[PDB]
RNA sequence: CGGAAGGGCACCACCAGGAGUGGAGCCUGCGGCUUAAUUUGACCAACACGGGAAACCUCACCCGGCCCGGACACGGACAGGAUUGACAGAUUGAUAGCUCUUUCUCGAUUCCGUGGGUGGUGGUGCAUGGCCGUUCUUAGUUGGUGGAGCGAUUUGUCUGGUUAAUUCCGAUAACGAACGAGACUCUGGCAUGCUAACUAGUUACGCGACCCCGGUCGGCGUAACUUCUUAGAGGGACAAGUGGCGUUCAGCCACCCGAGAUUGAGCAAUAACAGGUCUGUGAUGCCCUUAGAUGUCCGGGGCUGCACGCGCGCUACACUGACUGGCUCAGCGUGUGCCUACCCUACGCCGGCAGGCGCGGGUAACCCGUUGAACCCCAUUCGUGAUGGGGAUCGGGGAUUGCAAUUAUUCCCCAUGAACGAGGAAUUCCCAGUAAGUGCGGGUCAUAAGCUUGCGUUGAUUAAGUCCCUGCCCUUUGUACACA
């Protein structure tokens, strides 16, 4: 995919905000439906999100017409020093 | 409702809610003895009620997975944050339900018993 | 261009417009209620909607 | 299968050696113009060249064509 | 003061304890109630071919839906009602109370 | 299995019949032919079936052109720049920078090879799951222990009577059980008794309009009530009562009482078919394809093509009728949608009509809507003539939906006026609010019912029987049959 990597590492900021993220199964979406504010489409998230459960940062699951996807410990790993975060920090799915 | 939908399509669309937390709830915790959900709903928040085998394991470490498919659901459906509440509880006399014996069943034929 | 292109087609009505609520199908929908999903998925799914067949 | 009437070859793109220098010139001091104009785009103040083409001016980020 | 409830399910029995119950809750606080009335079951009603495919004999499901739906009027102020919806609900049936 | 016997049973069988179909036009589906393609599944239990009424989409088929949506890993080349996008102008269909030429930006996301995935309405339903259909709408099926036989098996599960029924009484080397039938659920029919109702009403009462005290009003408001309306809880019918028939058992016939003395569906066993579905799926084995794609998209075409054959249907062949006025009656339902952009409409104007333009109601017992529906009833005209029957074919114009109608989408107006004179061999469905006539809603739907699913409405002829033909079940018997 060449996405536009501010859009990618956004993707990557709602991933780890929103501890794990759902999406709709339609490449043709004209703009994605979590995010109002910046403007990325469903079938960049998609494929991103494919590319990280391939080397297997992430885990699928496929209900009726949505894609959910849940961040595992090796993808909170690669997440963190990826986004160069600091060990503070956890998801929302984490906070207590 | 301000786009005020009606009765009809409504005992339908909450209908085909349950229908698809159901199957979704089915395609993630098979694995973990999922029995059914029940759906009972207030003002302002809404119980959605997991009823399973294995409680300790739809919980998870601390209790993460619980409020990581809450975040899901919540995500999912376009509810608005802390307005619906998981709930995991024990079956009742687990031998009786036929989703989870079956669930078992196909866990003994993937694991190799004849 | 191919931006201009790509989905260039309208969806706005027809057969390929609406789809299966689960299958992502395009024939024997059943669009009253709302259900816009597949007679054979809608009569797989019935009775847990509630069509409970009383006759 | 087999198709004698022959395929359509991808649009290579050019290869060229440092095309960024071409922009401005050099004198050894402090005396620099620049070769191509620049943009009035709301986008870019002065930072991204036009193109002097064929005959006549082509900006290709805000896609603006100044003509004769 | 004329605050009005509906009550709305698919389920009969559980819908016709709620409205009784409400009835008596409204007794014990002491007011006057014009009674349930039951206005007429909306039915939604399918029917689909039984197959697949598309041979067979061509038969047919006859699938339906029973709505049920009454209404209970209260002239009374507004927590009572509040504190008396807030508690003895089943969850098949859908409350609605108006004030006007 | 029998063109062998004995019993029973069913309008997917017959008799008495009714409406037909087969004959005509048209619609639709299938075969054939044709074609770039006129994709394809299925040939009682295929053929108005795939919810399949395809202009685009669907689309899978055909002609062309784009795109990667080829993850991930390994190894290259690379910020001295890996590589996206690019208006001109050519070419092209398209302003697809698709390709050529001139060159500008993007900045590590990506390209180049090898493995490997992925997508597939691609194949195989004769690898499969699920689901349906069918055997098979009949009454059938099976363990435990006991008896018989070396055994496959059998008895239980039966001589008889009886029933819709392997339903019961009863016999008894069987006893005690399970499923199916029944029971059950919904529906229908009856309550002047219960519960109550400004989202339903009635009756009064008071104002209002009109007619010569009274009458009409679906004109306006309130004091009782719930018969009508809505839907809840109970009830109500059990072969209960009576008279016969029968071992006087199971039960059958008739009659009084009665809203009913058989309302209609749903559910439906054991075993099975190589019945259908890989074209419903992110249910799926394997195979095949995988950048010149069988992935996806866009443009156009085709799915409709006509020497012909068959099937489901609508319109008809008219006087029991057509046409033109008038009068007066329903019940199902549905209605502004996640994406989703397209709802049902009163009412006021414009237009012959299709329709157009405005202000309003309705997320619905509120508004459309008291759903002023048709056949029907009444009064005209027509006159037995392919006729004022029938309305196919076809010319010209006017609207609506669409992004676009040409291969006329749909509707309107005028003109055109064909076959068809009650249909050969053959064949279907049906017995009571049934057949048939009739029109209205849902699905399909942007536009949209010659279909189908429901609904009312007018509403009978005939029958209460049989094993004759087609079949089904039980017993006996015969077999050289067992893919029977
Ligand atoms: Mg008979
Ligand atoms: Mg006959
Ligand atoms: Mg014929
Ligand atoms: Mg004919
Ligand atoms: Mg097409
Ligand atoms: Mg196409
Ligand atoms: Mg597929
Ligand atoms: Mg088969
Ligand atoms: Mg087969
Ligand atoms: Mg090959
Ligand atoms: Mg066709
Ligand atoms: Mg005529
Ligand atoms: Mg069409
Ligand atoms: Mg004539
Ligand atoms: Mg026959
Ligand atoms: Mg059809
Ligand atoms: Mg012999
Ligand atoms: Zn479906
Ligand atoms: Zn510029």
């Amino acid at each position: 995919m060449l996405m536009p990597k501010k859009n990618r590492i956004a993707i990557y900021e709602l991933l780890f905000k929103e501890g794990v993220m759902v999406a709709k199964k339609d490449v043709h979406m004209p703009k994605h439906p979590e995010l109002a504010d910046k403007n990325v489409p469903n079938l960049h998230v998609m494929k991103a999100m494919q590319s990280l459960k391939s080397r297997g940062y992430v885990k699928e699951q496929f209900a009726w017409r949505h894609f959910y996807w849940y961040l595992t410990n090796e993808g909170i790993q690669y997440l963190r020093d990826y986004l160069h975060l600091p060990p503070e920090i956890v998801p929302a799915t984490l906070r207590r | 409702m301000a786009v005020q939908i009606s009765k009809k399509r409504k005992f339908v669309a909450d209908g085909i809610f349950k229908a698809e937390l159901n199957e979704f709830l089915t395609r993630e915790l098979a694995e973990d003895g999922y029995s059914g959900v029940e759906v009972r709903v207030t003002p302002t928040r809404t119980e959605i009620i997991i009823l399973a085998t294995r409680t300790q394991n739809v919980l998870g470490e601390k209790g993460r997975r619980i409020r990581e498919l809450t975040a899901v659901v919540q995500k999912r459906f376009g509810f608005p944050e802390g307005s619906v509440e998981l709930y995991a509880e024990k079956v009742a006399t687990r031998g009786l339900c036929a989703i989870a014996q079956a669930e078992s069943l196909r866990y003994k034929l993937l694991g190799g018993l004849a | 261009g191919h931006q201009q292109l790509y989905w260039s087609h309208p969806r706005k009505f027809g057969q390929g417009s609406r789809s299966c609520r689960v299958c992502s199908n395009r024939h024997g929908l059943i669009r009253k209620y709302g259900l816009n999903m597949c007679r054979q998925c809608f009569r797989q799914y019935a009775k847990d909607i509630g069509f409970i067949k009383l006759d | 299968k087999s198709y004698t009437t022959p395929k359509k070859n991808k649009h290579k793109r050019k290869k060229v050696k440092l095309a960024v220098l071409k922009y401005y010139k050099v004198d050894e001091n402090g005396k620099i113009s620049r070769l191509r104009r620049e943009c009035p785009s709301d986008e870019c103040g002065a930072g991204v060249f036009m193109a002097s083409h064929f005959d006549r001016h082509y900006c290709g980020k805000c896609c603006l064509t100044y003509c004769f | 003061h004329r605050i009005r409830i509906t009550l709305t399910s698919r389920n009969v029995k559980s819908l016709e304890k709620v409205c009784a119950d409400l009835i008596r809750g409204a007794k014990e606080k002491n007011l006057k109630v014009k009674g349930p009335v039951r206005m007429p079951t909306k039915t939604l009603r399918i029917t689909t071919r039984k197959t697949p495919c598309g041979e067979g004999s061509k038969t047919w499901d006859r699938f339906q839906m029973r709505i049920h739906k009454r209404l209970i009027d209260l002239h009374s102020p507004s927590e009572i009602v509040k504190q008396i919806t807030s508690i003895s609900i089943e969850p098949g049936v859908e409350v609605e109370v108006t004030i006007a």
